């Protein structure tokens, strides 16, 4: 065949892949984290864009600490050979590198870890995009007029 | 508006 | 015949830049994903991913300011920060 260039991701995969979508809400009484007020809002649009880029999309709602290490460990050990890409959404409180299940925080880099190339070795090569909806400390941007 |  | 970093082919999509808040809507949603979901549905069928992103970018800087009662928090601004580990163009359309 005539030239070829490889400058860009390969995305004709049978499947484009999974959209997982952490939706959490609502907290722990005794982690004293607030109710995250308009978070279904952006689930539901989160849902509906992926849908329509035609991701297989998974909502999950109020997971614990502990269901989201084992949702992304179970996640990472699927068979995505047939899958384009990966795509993690995950709506909560947070803080620098952590964001936080109902019931207490995640490393991030826990959640990522999974994803590694060498740890998940059917999404290898392909893109693996983290949407991260999360405060990342207590800084506030004043702005300046222009 | 909230703050996360 | 090589190697890749195992850290190679990730993307970040934050909301905000390191060491800030992230601001939420409790009717709207939050900024960054009503932007982000707005700027996908105008421009995933033409627009690089990372194009896309920084289109999100300016969406968040220039549209939104939170009104508050509290002096502290009264109009403040946002930037999201994207993390690109990527080694390749991201289009979401293909052929």
């Amino acid at each position: 065949s005539g030239i070829s260039l490889d400058n860009s991701y390969k995305m004709d995969y049978p499947e484009m892949g999974l959209c997982i979508i952490i939706n959490n809400k609502n907290f722990h009484k005794s982690t004293g984290m607030t109710s995250r007020s308009g978070t279904d809002v952006d689930a539901a649009n989160l849902r509906e864009t992926f849908r329509n880029l035609k991701y297989e999309v998974r909502n999950k709602n109020d997971l614990t600490r502990e269901e989201i290490v084992e949702l992304m460990r179970d996640v990472s050990k699927e068979d995505h050979s047939k899958r384009s890409s990966f795509v993690c959404v995950l709506l909560s409180h947070g803080e620098e590198g952590i964001i936080f299940g109902t019931n207490g925080p995640v490393d991030l880099k826990k959640i990522t870890n999974f994803f590694r190339g060498d740890r998940c070795r059917s999404l290898t090569g392909k893109p693996k995009l983290f949407i991260i909806q999360a405060c990342r400390g207590t800084e506030l941007d004043c702005g300046i007029e222009t | 508006d909230e703050v996360d | 015949c090589h190697k890749i970093p195992v850290e190679a082919d990730f993307l970040y999509a934050y909301s905000t830049a390191p060491g800030y808040y992230s601001w939420r809507n409790s009717k709207d949603g939050s900024w960054f994903i009503q932007s982000l979901c707005a700027m996908l549905k105008q421009y995933a069928d033409k627009l690089e991913f990372m194009h896309i992103l920084t289109r999100v970018n300016r969406k968040v800087a220039d549209e939104f300011e939170d009104f508050s009662f509290d002096a502290t928090f009264h109009a403040k601004k946002q930037i999201p920060c994207i993390v690109s580990m990527l080694t390749k163009e991201l289009y979401f359309y293909h052929h």
